[PDB]
């Protein structure tokens, strides 16, 4: 069983390409989202390759509805493609049924578009995993991760890229369910910091967002004053760590 | 990696490999040894090989970055006559993913280019010259792109 | 797809009909005999253990209420090829208001094994079909291949020892059989190649005669075991 | 020649994309049980959640069809929710076609002719997951079924899927064996018992999903986790 | 839809100088048959544009659905951007002009107004495809009976202040009640200015009968 | 490397689409061209090539609306055909909307459309990146559209065959521009089409295009003797 | 681009058509099938390759189809592409006649059938119809006619010709001891039952071996009879005879 | 590599550049352009004295105001010529006006890369497109890669790389149309495989004037007297 | 919707499939055709007619209309496409416009179907080679030939298939007006081009001729004989 299409068994039964595109995904700098007890705090190590590019000139947080909110990682065209079509479910919900599509049956749409995806081979899978985000007053704070394979789960606290794990670390050293989105967005930013490899990316931007009571359900990004006292808060315990 | 065969199979290297298991790792320890592996294909290798116990630090070795190429640049450029305008930076970027050898590559192909001519100098375009010619990209006549 | 994957070798054979032949050749023993006042269809029903509920996925499946039909092989294609059997005979009854002619079952059957054989992106089927039929006042027995083509037998077995089962068959067998004399050499020869103790559940049989096909019931079968041992 | 796609037949027969999809179905890496009782179907499934980050809530192989069919997937779980949405939609349309509630079997035939296509052509690979289909017949009882990706849809007495589905069913062919005729609570803890001797595991109340549906209620339940701890105790104490 | 069966009436829009002020009944009539009494016939398009049905309430409700999704995606945009009260007159001509060339005509009239940059907006798009911007509109029955005094006190001074404006469309909008058939006795009156679009509820005209004895 | 570069629907064992990467080199093959940003302004400047010295400079520079404009590196077809979608987005949105296209939504557009031909087999990536000038209401934009479908907004960028010394031109001098009057901002992307060049070259009217948008300025071509005024005030390497 | 295209209908480093000629070498490997034109009327032989005791006899023929009132063919190859092209030909066959109010043409219909034939063998990636036809009709145009068509698409008109297992030999025979202007029905079937015994050597030509079908002219209509096997058992009689006679004959002289 | 639309490693569509492979094994045409008007002379490989001369169709009349070398695959080249005509009169029709020469070799190129799996592979013919318009004579040169671009003077073909040398050594851009036929005759013959007898050639001319005009074998033979 | 690339571009620039379209071509039996004052004569070797093929069904010359005719070289079945779609074309022709085809006509419309499947998807060339011989309204002769590759010339003398080099240049020599005088001498011409290749005459020959818009007319095998026999005489009468 050979690895050029998403229609080939491997001999163990193991689709190889969708292992490749889950290989691409884990190359994309970091993305972590935290499910806050009201709210949910996206959070993504934006790596400026260049100077010459403008800050949020890659944004990976977008706005797939107004209560929804995802972080992508790996390909941004995939993701963008991804997050197109997350819109188009949305609106076609909203439209037909006349009320926000709740946060798990969008992510279960995009999640089975993405197995379309990888089924034939006619066309590849997405070479980008992404988590969604939302807040409502009836249902909670929901988040949810989806990988090129298409599985949907929901999570407390999840990360997606090349420091996922050190990301899962550092969410597992929080009480997320009891905080509040208001410190949350700050222990994100030092989760960010932290799992940040200085010597082997060095520049560096936080793109930041949350959705929550406090945004009446509302996906947004971070004002500008919230982000830099996070950011500063994330230096800060860097330097007490370092001393 | 073994396999299973009923016609014929590379029994003898299977057999020298389970002894090296055996020594890593086996009835006897030997904790006074230590081993330092290298590959290049490690989904070749066996299971039974890269186990703990017989290799646990299984190190990865990544594509140096932009930093860490410019960084092999002026590690193999320091003994040259280097220039003082040699923009390494820009030398790392326009690399793209070179790998190893090929930064070095680049600078001894950067010093051959100034050879032709002769001199004391590299300017940052005996040094183009040489990451184009290590680039080793087939010759084309595709001038007619806008 | 669009492009045939059962294509002719070098040497003029179609290697993905002989290979369907040889997954069909694997399968479950089945034979079917026509007697004189009727034919019998019996099967090799042997489950994997007693959880297999064997009461579910039926061995041989009425396509009318004068045809039936057994197989060897794939199962699931079985089922795609049962239903796509019925399917020509309901279009064949609201076309002309009368049940399928067994022959022009058969034909129709065998045409969508042929066009599977030759159309683009699919699979021949890996199943032999046993279909019979009690149409005008004849019996009528028909083996319909992977490769599409279908032949009359008078009585004739298919799966794992097959040829076993012929020549067993050509031994046993006369034209002057009555079904329920039919269906004691159809069990007969499955026993010349069943592996263990045949029970009335692990074995399957439907008959076919002038009141139409009706797989009988474990009850019957036990009672023709009983007859048979 | 082309053991790479659907549509060969190694010379021999042996479709060896439908037996990767087996052996991906293996892979998942978790086990389900299925019993019927007299009266009562259950499915128990284990439930791994190895984060504490994970919601742990929507961490589960127990879907709904229909409200009185319910099911357990194992295998890839893209393709299990693939399937299972599948499986809802043809359940749905049966019954806004034909006026009654699907039955199990006739549902579980639909999603295997559905895999058998796959099997059939090319372009598609077939998908490798396992569905276990529960529910209350009007005359047959309480129904189990299982389909797998070749398209084989046998209805069962007790079956298994995943790592240790021989173990499984080992286990539960020697329970078959004597004395089938299995009350409601019975059959929950034959299940149980099944599975945890199985895995060679002590259950905790939250490591398991057990869905039941019964003759006096035929409506997919999906036990919570007070009810299976009642029952793992009395399992204990026993 | 070749038949409009509950339809709204007229809806009145003046500019005021620093900003823009509709009106419309609240009233959903089939014909002589008053049914719905509180439907709201104007919508706010975006924190600049608000929209005034005067037709079909089906067809109102479906544009009001299909625009709301058209801002919504935008505000998703996020990219700084705003559908101007002008862009979003632009659209509606150009969707009831599609409409109108297919032959399944959306049966409204909507008064678009809006606020943006400085600049009051106010438009006429209808039923066949006919867009306008002035001063003062009057879409439906009620333009042969309240366009007289809203132009006429335009004319005499072209720029109103906001008590002006105010108080001369509840005039005309109480001269609709007195001699319309498909009036009702309670309206909405939304105004955009610079902070934004505000609907004042279910105001209701005083009357004057005293001629009747 | 042989068998997993073929199709674009083949992911790398290394998680990299190997096709995706031979467009992006196509259109570093491309030509020459920086785009940069300035308070009120945004220009392009492309170094144009002649295939034979008898033929006259291929153009770089197209309009696709009066507030946009773009400078292409690579398949000349390609090229083109982007350009007819450009064109075809802008008369719709002014159609539409009677209004000029946003630019951050015109290239979202033109990312979407050049990553649908990369999931699908059979399909290739455009071949040809694009430095999109242009002002909206938001003032000036320049962005680069590569054929992974992943697009950039750039304060300045650079694209074509030794772009990266233009690239490092851009990074020194990013400070000087977004203060910089409309003739200092055509000479530091003409310092940087300069710095692409060899030693042995040096740029000339037949040589240079320069696109030029801003406020109350109409995206604008000059070419020929047109950019000779840019030209006169140029010093010398 | 596919990996699993397999290119059926591509040329070859010379011009010579892979799949189209081993269609054909799949004819040569089926059953024997032969046709001869007579003055008075045509006939088709055919071996049988269902000799099997368990067989059962249900239709009228088995290599041999009826396509109209005046005109059948005979099939050699692949028994379910045959059956296919055979439906074709009929409809092909009554769409002539709904449309003109007559038969159609022996070599129209042919043209048609090879016109599908080359379809399949220029477009699409379908294997070609691994069938060659032999076809035995009548019409007011040329009367007694015999055609025989190949995988290929490509048809000839023949007095006397065979098709499947030993059809070189089986035509070089006929070559030899075939009368123009001459042979009528009588010794047609004598000269096919000489060329089926020396084509199946293996075989002694039993009566329930091969087919028989003459198609013939009485009273203005047309008339496709398929051999009994009384009939085909006197002519193998009558061959029998004449064997040994010819035998005794040379002996004697030797 | 297998696929029509794969790119090579270095950038590479690889069947544009295997068309212009194939393009290099045409006969030679030569076109020039002057402020008098446009030339264009194609070499015609008569390969037997069977072969009727004049059938060979190298030149074409785009259009009253353009003609067309095509030099490569004829049949394709015919395609592409029918493409061009239709454009041409299309907008003609549309807008009552002429085609420029640019706009029309704008038009014919953006047919060169619509191939995939319509066309399935890419038109094996590089085509020169001299013409009159409102902004005087031009001459453009199109190529399988569907890059067009307008040359004083361009030699396609077998003979490319030798007849473009010397028409760099030759051409000036003050010229007359007189001696850029002159010329490009000199170069046809020096590149031409066999001798140059005023049969084995076609030249046209367009000026700004009278219409696109196919040199007859007497203007043909009195040129080839004066070289 | 099979929409496969069949013909595509060699590194080296060739079509290699319309080349194998080419080479079916040139293993197919030689057609030789000539036009002189007022007839166009278009012979074809047999190529091994057996006793019992009734040599009405081979047809390596077909008349296209009333004024245009076909000779053949490569697979019959492609003749028999491209000549079927030719003449529906030329009736199409007659429809449109009040004329009869012209020879040019159809031969351009035949390359262009040529081309057509040399570069359409999921088509794999016509591997034939058509020689169109006829007569305009105006009463000239005309003979083209068209190759796989949608090449379609005037010629003055072709042999195409297998013997199509030497039959070339037996032609290119010996052909003249005085040889093309008279209709007898250029059916002579033609009869001793097929000679040069095929190795019996008379059997392994077939002639159609047409005269100045009168029909076409197949030369039966007594005249051919006749032809045959005093082109021998005129031979031994040299020697």
């Amino acid at each position: 069983g050979y690895d050029l299409s998403a229609s080939t068994f491997s001999p163990d039964g193991r689709v190889f390409q969708v292992e490749y595109a889950m290989k691409a995904v884990e190359n994309s700098s970091t993305a972590i989202g935290i499910r806050c007890k009201d709210g949910v705090v996206f959070g993504v190590e934006k790596l400026v390759l260049s100077k010459l590019y403008e800050e949020g000139s890659n944004k990976r947080l977008f706005n797939v509805d107004r209560h929804v909110g995802m972080a992508v990682a790996g390909l941004l065209a995939d993701a963008r493609s991804l997050a197109d079509i997350a819109r188009e479910e949305a609106s076609n919900f909203r439209s037909n049924f006349g009320y926000n599509i709740p946060l798990k049956h969008l992510a279960d749409r995009v999640a089975m578009y993405v197995h379309a995806y990888t089924l034939y081979s006619a066309v590849r899978p997405f070479g980008c995993s992404f988590m969604l985000g939302s807040y409502s007053v009836n249902d909670g704070a929901q988040l949810y991760m989806i990988d090129p394979s298409g599985v949907s789960y929901g999570y407390w606290g999840c990360a997606i890229g090349k420091a996922r794990q050190a990301a899962k670390t550092e969410i597992e050293k929080l009480q997320m369910k009891e905080m509040t989105c208001r410190d949350i967005v700050k222990e994100v930013a030092k989760i960010i910091y932290i799992v940040h490899d200085e010597v082997k990316d060095k520049a560096f931007e936080l793109e930041l967002s949350w959705v929550g009571e406090l945004t009446n359900g509302r996906h947004e990004i971070v004002p500008k004053d919230i982000r830099e006292e996070a950011e500063k808060y994330a230096k800060e315990s860097l330097k007490e760590e370092d001393e | 990696k073994r396999f299973d065969s009923e016609k014929a199979g590379d029994r003898e290297v299977q057999r020298t490999m389970l002894e090296l298991l055996n020594q890593l790792d086996g009835f006897q320890p030997n904790t006074q040894v230590k081993v330092i592996a290298a590959t290049n294909r490690v989904d070749i290798l066996d299971p039974a090989l890269l186990r703990s116990g017989r290799l646990d630090r299984k190190i990865e070795f990544p594509m140096p970055n932009e930093e860490a190429r410019a960084r092999i640049m002026q590690i193999h450029s320091r003994k040259m006559n280097v220039s003082p305008d040699v923009n390494y930076e820009e030398l790392a970027r326009c690399t793209d993913d070179f790998n190893g050898a090929q930064c070095k590559a680049v600078c001894v192909e950067a010093g051959m280019i100034a050879l032709r001519r002769g001199a004391t100098e590299l300017t940052h375009e005996d040094y183009m010259e040489g990451i184009l010619e290590v680039q080793a990209k087939k010759k084309a006549n595709l001038q007619y792109y806008a | 797809y669009s492009f045939s994957l059962t294509t002719f070798s070098p040497s003029g054979k179609l290697v993905q009909i002989e290979y369907a032949l040889a997954a069909v050749a694997g399968g479950a023993p089945s034979v079917g005999i026509k007697a004189a006042n009727g034919v019998v269809l019996a099967t090799e029903k042997k489950q994997k253990s007693i959880l297999y509920d064997e009461r579910s996925v039926h061995k041989v499946e009425p396509i009318t209420k004068h045809i039936g039909l057994v197989y060897s092989g794939m199962g699931p294609d079985y089922r795609v090829l049962v239903h796509r059997a019925r399917k020509l005979a309901q279009q064949y009854y609201l076309v002309y208001q009368e049940p399928i002619p067994t022959a022009q079952l058969v034909q129709r059957v065998a045409s969508v094994m042929q066009e599977y054989t030759q159309s683009g992106g699919v699979r021949p089927f890996g199943v032999s079909l046993l279909i019979c039929g009690w149409n005008e006042g004849r019996p009528y027995l028909f083996q319909s291949d992977p490769s599409g083509a279908y032949f009359a037998w008078k009585a004739t077995a298919m799966g794992k020892n097959y040829v076993n089962g012929k020549t067993f068959l050509e031994k046993r067998y006369n034209e002057d059989l009555e079904l329920e004399d039919a269906i004691h050499t159809a069990i007969l020869t499955l026993k010349e190649s069943f592996e263990g103790q045949m029970t009335e559940d692990n074995i399957e049989v439907g008959i076919c005669n002038e009141a139409g096909f009706r797989r009988l019931t474990p009850t019957e079968v036990k009672d023709y075991l009983a007859a048979i041992a | 020649g082309f053991d790479r796609h659907i549509t060969i037949f190694s010379p021999e027969g042996r479709l060896y994309q439908v037996e990767y999809a087996f052996k991906a179905i293996n892979q998942g890496g978790l086990t389900s049980v299925a019993v019927r009782g007299k009266d009562c179907a259950v499915i128990v499934t284990q439930k791994k959640v190895p984060d504490k980050l994970l919601d742990s809530s929507t961490v589960t192989h127990l879907f709904k069809i229909t409200e009185n069919i319910g099911c357990v997937m194992t295998g890839m779980t893209a393709d299990s929710r693939s399937q299972v949405q599948r499986a809802r939609y043809e359940a749905a349309n049966w019954k806004y076609k034909y006026g009654y509630e699907i039955p199990v079997d006739m549902l579980c035939k639909r999603i295997a002719d559905i895999s058998q296509v796959y099997t059939q052509n090319a372009e598609m690979r077939p998908l490798g997951c396992c569905m276990i289909l529960i529910g209350i017949d009007e005359e047959q009882g309480p129904q189990v079924y299982k389909c797998d990706p070749a398209g084989y849809y046998c209805g069962f007495k007790a079956t298994a899927a995943g790592v240790k589905q021989t173990e499984s069913t080992s286990f539960l062919e020697k329970k078959v064996k004597k004395k089938f005729d299995w009350t409601f609570e019975q059959t929950v803890e034959t299940a149980i018992t099944c599975l945890s001797t199985v895995l060679s595991i002590d259950f905790k109340p939250s490591e398991i999903e057990v869905g039941v549906v019964t003759v006096e209620n035929p409506k997919f339940r999906i036990l919570t986790e007070a009810e299976i701890d009642a029952h793992l105790v009395a399992l204990a104490e026993r | 839809t070749q038949n409009p069966m509950v339809t709204g009436t007229s809806v009145l829009g003046v500019k005021f100088e620093g900003g823009v002020v509709i009106a419309a009944d609240m009233l959903g009539s089939y014909g002589s048959l008053a049914r719905f009494r509180n439907i709201s016939r104007i919508m706010r398009v975006n924190n600049s544009t608000m929209l005034g049905a005067s037709g079909d309430y089906a067809d109102f409700q479906y544009l009001k659905q299909v625009l709301g999704q058209m801002v919504i995606d935008e505000e998703l945009l996020g990219d700084g951007h705003s559908y101007s009260p002008r862009a979003i007159h632009s659209w509606l001509t150009r969707a009831m002009y599609s409409r109108r060339s297919k032959m399944n005509p959306l049966w409204n009239t909507m008064v678009i107004g809006g606020y943006a940059d400085g600049e009051s907006f106010l438009g006429y798009v209808d039923m066949l495809g006919v867009a306008y911007e002035a001063p003062s509109l009057a879409t439906g029955y009620g333009a042969y009976l309240a366009q007289p005094l809203l132009r006429e006190v335009l004319e005499k001074q072209p720029v109103l202040s906001q008590t002006e404006a105010r108080d001369l469309v509840e005039r005309c909008m109480r001269v609709l009640y007195y001699r319309d058939a498909r009036s009702y006795n309670r309206f909405q009156i939304a105004t955009v200015t610079e902070k934004g679009v505000e609907i004042e509820g279910p105001l209701s005209t005083e009357t004057n009968w005293d001629i009747a004895h | 490397r042989n068998q997993y570069d073929n199709d674009v629907t083949v992911w790398s064992p290394q998680g990299r689409i190997h096709q995706i990467e031979y467009a992006m080199e196509a259109v570093k093959q491309g030509s020459a061209t920086v785009g940069l940003k300035s308070k009120t302004h945004a220009v392009l400047v492309a170094l144009k090539r002649a295939q034979s010295e008898l033929a006259a400079h291929q153009k770089k520079i197209l309009h696709v609306d009066n507030h946009i404009g773009i400078s292409i590196a690579g398949l000349t077809a390609d090229a083109r055909l982007l350009c007819n979608f450009m064109r075809q987005e802008c008369l719709d949105s002014r159609f539409v909307f009677d209004r000029p296209l946003p630019v951050s939504r015109l290239v979202s557009l033109i990312g979407s459309k050049t990553q649908i031909p990369t999931q699908r087999y059979g399909r290739r990536p455009y071949g040809v990146g694009l430095l999109i000038a242009g002002y909206d209401d938001m003032g000036p934009h320049i962005f680069q559209t590569c054929p992974s479908a992943n697009y950039f907004d750039c304060r300045a960028m650079s694209i074509g065959a030794r772009s990266q010394s233009a690239r490092t031109y851009l990074e020194r001098h990013m400070s000087e521009f977004m203060e910089c009057n409309l003739n200092e901002l055509v000479k530091h992307g003409l310092r940087a089409l300069r710095e692409t060049l060899p030693a042995e070259q040096d740029l000339t009217t037949k040589n240079v295009s320069i696109g030029i948008v801003g406020k109350d300025l109409e995206f604008t071509i000059y070419d020929d003797d047109d950019v000779s005024p840019f030209l006169e005030g140029l010093e010398e390497r | 681009s596919r990996r699993y295209d397999s290119r059926t209908t591509i040329f070859s480093p010379e011009g010579r058509l892979y799949q189209v000629e081993y269609a054909m070498e799949a004819i040569g490997h089926a059953g024997t099938c032969l046709g001869i034109l007579a003055n008075d009327g045509v006939l088709l032989a055919a071996e049988r390759r269902n000799i099997h005791k368990l067989l059962d006899e249900v239709f009228f023929s088995e290599k041999i189809y009826k396509l109209n009132e005046d005109m059948a063919c005979s099939v050699a190859g692949i028994t379910s592409d045959a059956n296919v092209l055979t439906n074709e030909l009929r409809l092909i066959a009554q769409r002539y006649l709904l449309q003109y109010q007559e038969p159609i043409p022996c070599e129209q219909l042919v043209t048609a059938l090879c016109d599908i034939k080359q379809a399949y063998t220029q477009f699409g990636g379908k294997r070609p119809f691994g069938v060659s036809l032999l076809y035995i009709g009548w019409d007011k145009h040329y009367g007694f006619q015999l055609y025989q068509s190949d995988p290929s698409g490509n048809y000839g008109g023949w007095k006397a010709t065979c098709i499947g297992n030993n059809s070189a030999a089986a035509v070089s025979m006929l070559k030899q001891d075939y009368k123009e202007g001459e042979m009528t029905l009588k010794s047609a079937l004598a000269l096919a039952i000489k060329v089926l015994n020396k084509t199946m050597d293996v075989s002694k030509l039993s009566a329930e071996k091969v087919e028989i079908a003459t198609l013939t002219r009485e009273n203005g209509k047309t008339v496709i009879r398929v051999l009994k096997q009384k009939e085909v058992e006197q002519l193998i009689k009558k061959h029998e005879e004449e064997e040994a006679k010819a035998e005794r004959e040379k002996k004697e002289k030797e | 590599d297998r696929g029509v639309n794969t790119f090579s490693p270095e950038g590479r569509l690889f069947q544009v550049e295997y068309a212009i492979e194939a393009i290099k094994l045409g006969s030679t045409a030569i076109g020039i352009q002057t402020s008098e008007g446009v030339c264009l002379a194609v070499e015609k490989r008569i390969t037997s004295p069977l072969m009727e001369p004049s059938s060979i169709e190298k030149i074409v009349e785009i259009d009253a105001h353009i003609g067309c070398a095509m030099s490569g695959l004829i049949a394709d080249a015919k395609t592409l010529i029918d493409k061009a005509r239709v454009e041409t009169q299309n907008h003609w029709f549309t807008y009552n006006e002429t085609m420029t020469v640019e706009s029309v070799t704008q038009a014919v190129s953006n047919l060169a890369l619509q191939f995939g799996e319509a066309m399935s592979r890419p038109f094996g013919v590089a085509l020169l497109f001299g013409g009159v318009d409102e902004k005087g004579p031009q001459l453009f040169h199109m190529d399988p890669s569907g890059t067009f671009v307008q040359c004083d003077a361009r030699a396609i073909g077998s003979a490319s790389e030798g007849a473009q040398s010397s028409l760099q050594e030759v051409y000036h851009k003050s010229m007359t149309l007189k001696e850029a036929i002159k010329s490009s005759l000199i170069i046809l013959k020096q590149v031409m495989e066999e001798k140059l007898n005023a049969t084995n050639i076609e030249l046209a001319t367009v000026q700004p004037g009278q219409n696109f005009h196919m040199f007859t074998k007497e203007e043909l033979e009195e040129v080839i007297k004066d070289i | 919707s099979y929409d496969r690339a069949i013909t595509v571009f060699s590194p080296d620039g060739h079509l290699f499939q319309v080349e194998y379209a080419q080479e079916a071509v040139k293993k197919g039996s030689t057609a030789v055709g000539v036009r002189g004052r007022d007839i166009v004569v278009l012979g074809v070797e047999k190529k091994s007619v057996a006793k019992l093929q009734d040599e009405r069904t081979v047809r390596k010359i077909c008349a296209l209309d009333d004024n245009v005719c076909m000779a053949f070289a490569g697979l019959t079945a492609d003749a028999r496409i491209v000549i079927n779609r030719a003449r529906v074309e030329c009736q199409s022709h007659r429809l449109t416009v009040e004329d009869p085809v012209t020879v040019e006509y159809i031969t351009r419309y035949i390359a262009s179907l040529k081309q057509r499947y040399t570069q359409s998807n999921g088509r794999r060339p016509f591997g034939i080679s058509a020689l169109i011989v006829g007569f305009d309204f105006d009463g000239t002769p005309r003979l083209y030939q068209t190759d796989p590759s949608g090449t379609y010339h005037a010629w003055k003398a072709n042999a195409i298939g297998r013997g199509a080099k030497s039959v070339r240049e037996f032609l290119e020599k010996n052909y003249t007006d005085e040889a093309i005088e008279t209709d007898d001498l250029t059916i002579k011409l033609v009869i001793k081009a097929l000679l040069e290749v095929v190795q019996s005459g008379g059997k392994n020959i077939e002639l159609a001729v047409m005269r100045r818009d009168q029909s076409l007319k197949i030369l039966n095998p007594e005249e051919i004989e006749k032809y045959v026999a005093e082109i021998e005489k005129e031979k031994e009468e040299n020697e």
